[PDB]
This record gives C-alpha cells, structure tokens and sequence, in this order.
C-alpha cells in the first residue's frame, strides 16, 4: 500500500502484479 | 579443464580444443581482464 | 645441578622458597589445538566427527526437484601439499591442501511414486571441493609467500542475558542471542506493559508473539492494549512491521514467520545457546540437541522476565568472563566453508535444471569455484589475520597468544568506553591486566596469561589445587570462572608448617572474586605458581612488585619491541623465564632422539642415535640450519651449532640457538656498567649518554636485510628491456653491471647505484625550437626510449647477498637465460646429490660399523626412499610453470635483489630498559672523560637520578644493585682463573661462590673437572643469577652477595672524574643496569625534502616520506600564527609553498636568481572548491561591489 517506502523496486512491482 | 584435470592453465591444451583457432588472440584477450580500481578504496590500516 | 647439556655448559644461581608444583603449559598450545579438531578426530578426546567433515554431512542431501538424484555424502580424502612451507615461502605460493569428497547419486524410472531411483547411478567418484590452506608446527599460515598469524577473538556466548537500564525504575530487558542469525529483545516499560522487537523494528506487545503460537497481571494489562483479534492479523502485522507499505500475502507471511525463527540453516545456537537457556531456566524436557527456537522456549523466557520484575532473580553480567567466549581461527575458517559449502548446495540445485547426457556421472554437477574463493577472500583480507611481527622470538609468541574483542561480532573502537577497558575479578586467572597497547586500542588487547587454558565450549578456565580437612591435596584442576566464583582461593604465598596446614589463622583470599581477609578454613583452594596471573611477556622483568603498574606496562611494550645484536649476550639477572619462552619458540634445534653427533658444520648437523635405548628409528636425523633468513621487520635470522663432534646429547636438548638466543636462553639487551649521577645536562631530562667502548665494541649493532624487486611489463608502445644497454649512461657507472645487466652478488653498491637497468620508449616528444637548434647544432639525436633502472634510495649502504629472476611463461628460455636456470637446477640438484650421498655414505659408514649386526633387509629401501625424495626435489624446480611462479599475465619477467647492511646506535637513537625506563642518545663521550673508579675501569653508561623518584620504577636500582654483585662475584673468579688453573681448587671456589647465599644447593660435584674449566671460563665476564617475579631475593640476600664481592655494603661507590681527576664529594651507585636498544633507528626519520611531486586531484605535495614526503601544515599552527600577527608568513606560506602552479615556478626562479619578487594571485584548492560547488545548482562567483 501506500506506506511510504523510499525503495522504487517494491512499489513498481506492486503495480505491475495486479 | 581445471576441475576434469585440475591443472588450473593448460594453456596449449587449451588451445588444442577451441573455436576461436587463434593463439595471440588469448594472450591479447585476457590481459584486459582486470576491472579498474577504486581510489577512494581502503587499504585497511595500511598506515591508515 | 644444571641436568643439562645447555645448562651443563653454564650454571645459573637461583633464588625463592617456592616448590615447583607444575610445570608451564606449551605456551603455542591454543593456536595449534584449535586448528586439529577442525582437520583430525581423536577417539580419546571423544571428537569422533570432524567439523568440517559435519559440515559437508548437514547440507550433502539436497534431493533437487524429483529429477531421481539423490547426493549422499561418502568419505573426504585430504592430498598432500604440492610444496614445503621452505619451499613455499620463497616461490611466494601459499602452503595448500587439496580437499576431495565422495559423492554417490542413486537413479531410476523416475516414474510417478513407483521406482524413481532405486536401478540407476550404482557408480560414484570422488569429486575435487578446494584448497585449504595448512599450519605449521609454529601455528602460522603463508599466504602468497608471506608468513600470518591471525588473532583469536573475544565474542558475548550466545544464550538469555537480562539487563536493566538505570534511566526509569523497573526497566527490566530479555535478549536471546543465536550463534547465527536475528536475535529477539523484550522490554519491560513504566507502566509495566511488555514490547517485544526483532533487532530493530517498531514496538509492539510480547502478546502477539504468544497470539500466533496459540500473582500475574502483566499479562492482563498488555492483552487488552494490544487489538490484535486473532493469530492471523497478528501474523499480518509482522510482516507488515518486518516491510513497510508491502501488501499482505495469504502464504507468504506463514513461510516468513516460521523461516526467520523456525529454520535450522537460518537460526542454530551451536549448543551453546541451548545448553545457557536450558540451565537458565533448568528444564532438561526442552531437546539440547535440537538448537532451534521453541514456542517453550520463549514462553520460559517471558516467565523469567516477570519474575525478575517480581523481583525474584540476578540480573547477569556482560563484563563477566563466563558470558564471554574465545574463537578460535579455525572456527572462522569453519564457518567460510560452511558459506561456501551453501553457494555450491544453490549451485548444484540450479545445475541439475540443465540436462544434456546418457548415464551423466555425479562429477560434472559439483562447483569448487565458491568455496575456494571466500576462504582465499577471508585470509587475504581477514581484519583479524595480520602479518606476525619478526622484531624478536618473544614479539612472535605475544602476537599468537594475543585475543582481540575487535574485528566482525566485535566493539568498534569509539562505540565502547569506560566499559570493556576495566579490568574484572575474573580477568585475574584469565588475562594478564599489566599487558595492554597505550593507544585508544588499550584495554582490547587482553593479552592471555601463560597459565590460561581453552575449554572445549571456549571459555579460559585457571589450574588450582584443592584443600582437604584444611589440609592442602597436590591434586591439580582446572576452575571455570563461573565454578571459581562460589569458591574462595588462597594465595600460593601462604606459607605451610610442613602438613600443608595454613601456620596463619586470618589469610588474605578471594571468597567473592575480591581480595577480602578470612579465617584459613573457610579457604577451599590454592595457586598453582605466584606467576600465574602474570603474562609470560611480563614474567621476563625482573623485581615486578618493586616495579609501578604503569610504568610495568610501558616496559613490557617496549621490550617487544627490542632489535637483535650480532652477538647474543645473556642477561646477568634474569627471571628465568627466558629459557621456556625460548624452547617454545621454534627459533632453535631441538633433538628427536638420544644420539651422539656424528658431524657438525654451520650448514647441517648430522646426528646418529642409539636403537637400545630408543624407539626404533632410522639410525641417522639431520637438521638444517637457516642462514640470513630475511625477515617482515627485515631483521637477519641466522641459525649457530652449539653442539661438538662426539658429543653426548639427549632429547629436548638445543643442539644450536637460532634466532635472540643464546646457549637456549633469549637475550635481547648488552650488560653495561651504569652510573647514576647528573653530568653536563646531557641527560637533562630522558637523555642516555654512552662511553662510546659499546660503540667501538659492536655492543649494539645489528644486521637489516633490504630487498628490492625489479619487474618488466609489456607497454602498448613495446615490451620494456631489462638488458643493460641504455644510451648517455657511462661505462664505469655500468662496470658494476654484469653482462646480463643484473649486479655481481657480494658487491658494494654505493646509494643510488644502478641495481638493475631498464629502457621504455617514448613517442610524440614534440622537442622546442631551441632543443631543435640544439640537436641541429651537436648532431644530436633524440632517442625514442627512456630508461627506469632501479637504483637504491639516497644514505643507503649495502652489499648483494642474493638475488633472484623470474623467466617468462610458454617461451623458450634464452642460452643465457636457459642455459642459466638449468645450471642452478644442476646445481641444487648435483649439492643434493653430493649432499644426499654424503648422508648415505654417514649411513653405509655406520652399517659398516654395524655389519656383523642383519643389514641385508634391515635397511634396504632405506637408501631408496632417499633417492625418491631428491627426484622430487630436482622435479619440484623444474615443476614450476617455467618461470617459478604463474608470474601474473602481461609481467615478461621479474627480478629480487636482497642487500644487507650493519647498522650501529648513534645519537638520536632510543634505548628502553626492562623496568620501562626510555632514553634517546644524546652524544658519544670519550673513554677518558667518561668518569672511572679508583680501579679505573670506566662507567659506559650515565643514567639521571631525578627520574627514578618521579616515577617508581624502585625494581630498576634493585637490578643494578644485583648487577654490580654478580660484576664483583665474576672479578674474584677471574682472579682464581688467572693462575694455578686446577680444578680441585676451582670446585672449592665454586662452591664459596654458589653455595655462600641460597639454599639451591647446585651440586657443582656432578660436572667433571673438564667441564669445571670450560663453566669457569664462561663465568668470568659475570655469573648469572635468576630472581622470580614474585619470588625475588630479598634485600639481605643482594648485600650478603656484595660482602662476598668485597665491595661495601651500599650500591654507590667513590668515583673520580676523568678531567680533573677528582673525586666527586659523595658515593655514586653503579649497576649493570641490563639494556636493550628498541627499533626505533633515527636514519630513516630524516625526511629532508625540499621540491616534490604534487598531488593530481589537489596538486599539494605527497606526505609521510613514502616518495618525497614533506610536513603538513597544522590548523592549529594557523591559529598560533594569526595569534602572532605574522600574515606576511601565513599569505605565503598557504599560496606559493603548497599549491600555487604560478608562484611555486616563479618563486623558484627568483629563488636561482636571487632577486625579490612575491605573486600570490589565488589558491587551487579554492577554485576547486567553487568548480565542485558549481557543478551544485549553488553559483558561486567573484564580484565587485560599488555599494
């Protein structure tokens, strides 16, 4: 979700596995 | 060839089974082998 | 009483009441332990499994992916290192062993449940894993031809510590430490509410761990705070408080929990951990075996921390010794493997993905490259492995015993102060407290004392021997510092009625670890030495209680590092320590077997021992001595026989002292008669004066070994040329050069003499108009090369011991160069030759001896295997690849010269006394001016007597008063040795002399009157006495030997200054004052530098003497000079010396020129500074204000 991670990686992947 | 035969360059046996059939090619080809240094590196104490 | 051929040569006198109860432990004994159980199982010991073997059997069984593969671990066969740690060293290869396992894979159908591996792969092979590096008998390591000693490490035991911070009442912690991986931290709070948190993370309630497994309050208030409703959302919350703003996943956090607390690879206590937490809370129905967590576990361990807040418990200590363990080097190297050994498991798993074969063998799978390089990786740039220091032999035993609490695991140097560098109650069987570096590292080293031992679980424990019905028993154990606490121990100095009764009714011991007074019955144990809580480093300084701590400390470090003489001399008082710290060393020769020598020459020595009443054997050993071997402190290492042609010698006897000893005893100091009077301020402060005989003596010089290596590598412009043909180079500066180009071996080289001469081309010179005009004007040409010859550094004298090349690899050698090499093979081989032949003709010789006793079959293959050897050898010099080394790819070739120059003490020089006390030369007197006695021999050294109440070092005018009686007691034997030289009067002297003080009682009567000449002579420079550091002789003894001496009973005596002649008003003590000089030369210290090379990125000169040196200017010298006023000399100083391109020029023409001019228009570094701040969208500019 939308917690704030600085890392790219973690929240492109989240997008692109739905 | 180094873990069939252990020894580790064989470098004539080497050149006796390839593709590339050319031999300054691999004494060129490998000196470029070494990634350049970085200077900010530590040397450990090294006189610190 | 010497029972020994080394003591038999000269006799010690002895001092003290103390019985030897035990004798020292082999002080390389750690090292050398830990390094066996990893490679050898002993059934005795009970280490039926190797480690490493244990290592390849935990994670052998992979099963990849239902392929019918199955990998069972066989056996593991070790080969022999292809070199000799000698031999090794000077190839610059490191000492290695092959590993190899046996793998057996089963394969079958491979159908669906039915026969899927049960009819194929019968056939298994053993498979090559790696090399592994070996250890010498010394416990050091080669690597890449250079000697290392890696340091044992200090590390808190795994297992449940609580501790409670002092900053809120009731703030009590629980901490679980695994061998590996996360530990997990409880904290109570000041409401008393629980949090638990994994390293680092969020705080959350110890409930939810309690949630996902399934008079007390605590839990009540911590539930309802927590809104958790069941073991799932608990589980959710982890994982989101583990990643943040990662979405929750049905099956991914269950794996994620379990894994990282639930995994044996990931999380094991070592059976450590387990065995602490199980005592801890003292329930054996939890497994031991099993080291992984349990929900029991940490149910007990919250148990715990309510019942200390209860207040029902001890909180535990991190200082104490007992949480606190060793690890050993082999441990670490266990544990590379055991990563390496994980790599290849992946490896193998993804390997089997790949299949092109029929009945593929199990050999192809297997990847040695991982576990090669992690270990190659861990001793090449290990933080703990160093190179061990070659000072002296002692340096080299304090390094190996040396344990250092930093490196990985460890407390970084600033973190930790005011903690772990205090001495605790249980450092005192464990640690020696007097040994510690004075830098910020001081209070880490921990050096281990000579007594202290390892356990099999790691933890020191200390000998003692036990009291019965108060009766002392002479049993002798060994106390855990856990154990040790409980009980109270008494101190070895306690003195006894005969019945091993205390005489005292109220001793001194430690009931609780600290010195308290208590009735003799209470006492439960006993010292097994006085030393014991001495390091062996410390034992060597004589009158140590006289001696301050600090000042202990500071003598004990210097001594280290103290420089050998020519001459070894051994000391007048001593210890008697010197002699183990010696033999344990392996800088001397020691016999396998009883035998008579057979032939002795300073190269080898032959000895031939006796079957009847020894183990059968060959009948023949022989020894090499090492010559000048070169040293990391560049120190000479020579090896002297002191052994005779038929000599009768036994095992355990020095047949030669090798390096710092003399006759089996370490010397590192030169006996000089000392004054203690202040002269002309020369030694107004620490500064030493000397009579300058020491320096006419060779007193103190010592030998240094240079070596300066030459190689040639292959330009992208040409292939550089080591031949001696260089164009503007005269014939005599090259008449030192050989034909070959490399200099003669054993000739003088003058500083900055061609050594080697080396041409390498050049192109695009772009030569001025003027150079044209020039080589227009001469006919000059321009060469196309450059020479780099390399020549030896300015002030720096040598001659050529040595010198070694390197040919290059796949190319046919030279006839000068292959003719040379298979000369030298020749050589060695055709010397080994001759030389393994004159061992079998000492062989034949004794069975010609033996022929009527039957030599038929008795020694057949004897001469044999000899010869297999010496093919070995010459096929070892002609095994190398051709140039003695792989070389490194695009290196043509290589070449190492070895120089060895003498060095003696000059002023400036700094000499460090045993006591601590440290002076620096200030200038050589004349032997008349130095002040003499009314005999009118002279004083060679003058020490101040201010210092010595300063500081109190009283053990110092001990010794010199010890020294000036044993200088009296060698006079009055001279005197009976200068005439009338018969024994039966030399024995009475001899008696008077030993047996007048003491009750050693030496026996002289068992030495023949033959040997009685060759002790007198030996005596008549001064006769030796050994004082023990707790057991030294008393002051009544020392002027008892004075009065034997004839000299009056006071250490000072009347002098006569040698000017005038007259005598100073008022006694002055003389002592031999024993000294040794530390490696502190002032010859490389000079650092003259006027002009030098620039730095690229700063262009600021080079600092540290490495190539020109120069002195950095202070911040805090800026400010003394603003404080001044001197702006002129600061402006300067900062634009023109250092990095102004214009001014430096101009300042040096005009500098040549001699007329005045100063330009200082800007500084580099600040233009560099605005460049990196420009690159910044920050623009900084100069401007002119008009406002």
């Amino acid at each position: 979700l939308k917690g704030k991670t600085s890392d790219p990686i973690r929240m492109y992947m989240r997008e692109m596995g739905i | 060839i180094l873990q069939e035969k252990g020894r580790e360059a064989t470098e004539e046996e080497i050149i006796e089974h390839t593709p590339n059939m050319s031999k300054e090619k691999l004494k060129k080809i490998l000196n470029i082998s070494h990634t350049p240094i970085s200077m900010e590196s530590p040397i450990g104490d090294d006189e610190d | 009483m010497s029972y020994s051929y080394a003591e038999k040569k000269r006799i010690r006198k002895e001092f003290g009441v103390l019985p030897h109860i035990l004798d020292v432990p082999y002080l390389l004994s750690i090292q050398t332990e830990s390094y066996k159980k990893f490679l050898t199982v002993d059934a005795a010991k009970g280490r039926l499994h190797s480690g490493l073997e244990i290592v390849l059997k935990q994670s052998f069984p992979v099963e990849s992916k239902n392929g019918q593969y199955e990998l069972h671990y066989v056996d593991y066969q070790i080969g022999e290192p292809t070199f000799d740690e000698t031999e090794c060293q000077v190839r610059g290869a490191t000492y290695d062993a092959p590993l190899n396992v046996k793998l057996r894979l089963v394969v079958y159908n491979k159908d669906a449940l039915p026969n899927e591996k049960i009819v194929e792969d019968i056939r298994e092979e053993y498979v090559y894993m790696g090399d592994i590096p070996l250890m010498t008998t010394n416990g050091t390591f080669i690597i890449n031809g250079t000697e290392r000693v890696v340091v044992s490490q200090l590390h808190r035991s795994p297992g449940a510590f609580f501790s409670k911070d002092d900053s809120e009442e009731g703030a009590f912690s629980a901490r679980i430490i695994p061998y590996r991986g996360s530990w997990l931290d409880f904290e109570f709070d000041s409401k008393g509410i629980i949090w638990a948190r994994i390293d680092r993370k969020r705080k959350f309630c110890a409930t939810v761990i309690l949630k996902a497994l399934g008079r007390g309050r605590y839990i009540s208030d911590t539930l309802k705070y927590d809104l958790t409703r069941n073991t799932d959302e608990a589980l959710v919350e982890i994982y989101k408080v583990l990643r943040p703003g990662d979405p929750p996943a049905a099956a991914s956090v269950k794996a994620l929990f379990e894994g990282l607390f639930f995994i044996e690879s990931r999380y094991s206590l070592s059976d450590i951990g387990r065995m602490k937490l199980n005592a801890r809370l003292g329930s054996d129905k939890v497994s031991k075996d099993i080291y992984t967590l349990e929900n029991s576990d940490i149910v007990g361990v919250i148990e715990e921390l309510i019942n200390i807040r209860d207040g029902k418990g001890k909180v535990d200590d991190i200082d104490h010794l007992g949480n606190r363990r060793v690890r050993s080097v082999g441990e670490m190297v266990e544990n590379q493997f055991r990563i390496g050994l994980y790599r290849v498991e992946k490896g193998i798993r993804e390997s089997m993905s790949l299949v092109h074969k029929d009945k593929l063998m199990p050999k192809d799978i297997v990847n040695s490259k991982p576990i090669t390089a992690a270990i190659k990786e861990f001793f090449t740039s290990g933080a703990l492995s160093q190179f061990m220091d070659q000072d002296n032999p002692l340096s080299e035993v304090t390094h190996k015993r040396r344990i250092s609490a930093l490196g990985p695991g460890g407390l970084s140097r600033d973190r930790a102060g005011f903690e772990v560098r205090d001495v605790h109650a249980t450092h005192y069987g464990r640690l020696c407290p007097i040994e510690t570096p004075e830098g910020p590292n001081i209070g880490l080293i921990n050096s281990l004392a000579s007594y202290a031992r390892v356990n099999d679980y790691g933890f020191l424990e200390a000998p003692y021997r036990k009291v019965v019905d108060g009766k002392v028993t002479d049993e002798i154990e060994y106390l855990s510092a856990i154990d040790e606490d409980n009980y109270v121990i008494a101190q070895a100095s306690t003195k006894l009625d005969e019945n091993n009764h205390f005489v005292e009714d109220i001793i001194q011991c430690r009931s609780g670890g600290e010195a308290i007074f208590t009735e003799s019955s209470r006492v439960q144990y006993m010292d097994v030495s006085a030393k014991q809580m001495v390091s062996a480093a410390a034992a060597l300084i004589p009158f140590l209680e006289h001696d301050d701590a600090n000042r202990v400390l500071m003598g004990a470090n210097m001594q280290r590092q103290a420089v050998p003489t020519l001459k070894s001399e051994k000391p007048l008082v001593g210890t008697g320590m010197e002699k183990i710290v010696a033999r344990d060393s392996g800088n001397c020769i020691i016999a396998r077997n009883v035998g008579e020598v057979a032939e002795v020459d300073s190269n080898r020595i032959v000895i031939k021992v006796d079957t009847e009443k020894s183990q059968t054997s060959n009948l023949v050993d022989i020894y090499s001595l090492t010559k000048f071997k070169r040293s990391n402190k560049n120190t000479c290492i020579n090896q002297r026989p002191i052994v005779n042609v038929g000599d009768k010698v036994e095992a355990g006897d020095i047949l030669a002292d090798g390096f710092a000893t003399d006759f089996g005893e370490l010397s590192l100091g030169h006996n000089l008669m000392v004054a203690f009077m202040p002269w002309n301020g020369y030694n107004f402060e620490d500064s030493i004066l000397l009579s300058e005989r020491i320096v006419k003596d060779d007193k103190y010089t010592s030998i240094h070994i240079e070596e300066f290596t030459c190689v040639a590598r292959d330009t992208k412009l040409g292939p550089e040329e080591i031949t001696a043909d260089i164009p503007n180079v005269s014939e005599s500066s090259l008449a030192k050069l050989d034909e070959s180009g490399i200099v003669h071996i054993g000739a003088n080289v003058e500083a900055g003499d061609i050594l080697v001469a080396k041409i390498t081309p050049k192109a695009e010179q772009q030569l001025t108009p003027e150079e044209r005009l020039l080589r227009a004007i001469f006919n000059e040409k321009a060469s196309n090369v450059v020479d780099s010859s390399l020549r030896m550094p300015s002030g720096t004298s040598g001659t050529v011991i040595n010198v070694q090349v390197f040919e290059n690899d796949k190319g046919g050698k030279s006839k000068r160069a292959l003719k040379i090499e298979k000369e030298l093979i020749d050589k060695a081989r055709k010397d080994f030759d001759e030389e393994f032949a004159v061992i079998e003709s000492v062989v034949k010789s004794s069975i010609e001896q033996e022929v009527v006793g039957e030599k038929v079959q008795n020694a057949r293959e004897y001469y044999e295997e000899a010869k297999i050897a010496i093919d070995a050898k010459f096929e070892a010099k002609k095994k190398s690849i051709t140039q003695s080394n792989e070389l490194s790819p695009g290196v043509l070739k290589t070449v190492k010269v070895f120089v060895a120059i003498k060095k003696r003490i000059q002023p400036g020089d700094k000499m460090a006394g045993r006591h601590g006390n440290k002076g620096v030369v200030s200038r050589v007197l004349p032997v008349e001016d130095m002040p003499y006695m009314e005999d009118g021999t002279p004083v060679d050294v003058c020490l101040n007597p201010l210092g010595i109440p300063s500081r109190m070092n009283i053990g110092q005018i001990l010794e010199a008063h010890l020294g000036l009686a044993s200088y009296g007691l060698g006079k009055k034997i001279e005197k009976t040795l200068e005439k009338t030289r018969k024994a039966a009067e030399l024995r009475k002297t001899l008696e008077e002399v030993y047996n007048s003080v003491g009750d050693k009682k030496v026996n002289l009567e068992a030495l023949n009157d033959e040997e009685i000449l060759t002790l007198c002579d030996n005596l008549k420079g001064g006769v030796p006495i050994a004082t023990p550091v707790f057991d030294g002789a008393k002051e009544e003894d020392i002027k008892s030997l004075l009065k034997i001496g004839g000299f009056a009973t006071n250490g000072q005596m009347k002098l006569f200054d040698g000017r005038t002649g007259k005598p100073f008003d008022r006694h002055v003590t003389v002592g031999y004052m024993y000294m040794l000089k530390l490696d502190h030369l002032v010859d490389d210290k000079m650092h003259a530098r006027s002009t030098g090379s620039y730095s690229l990125v700063t262009q600021q000169p080079l600092g540290g003497k490495a190539q020109f040196g120069g002195q950095r200017f202070g911040e805090m010298e800026v400010w003394a000079l603003q404080a001044y006023g001197a702006a002129y000399t600061l402006r300067e100083m900062l634009t023109v010396k250092s990095d102004d391109i214009a001014g430096r020029s101009k300042m040096y023409k005009n500098i040549v020129d001699g007329k005045l001019t100063m330009n200082v228009d800007v500084p580099e570094s600040f233009n560099v500074l605005r460049n990196e701040v420009r690159a910044l969208g920050i623009d900084m500019d100069f401007d002119y204000s008009s406002e």
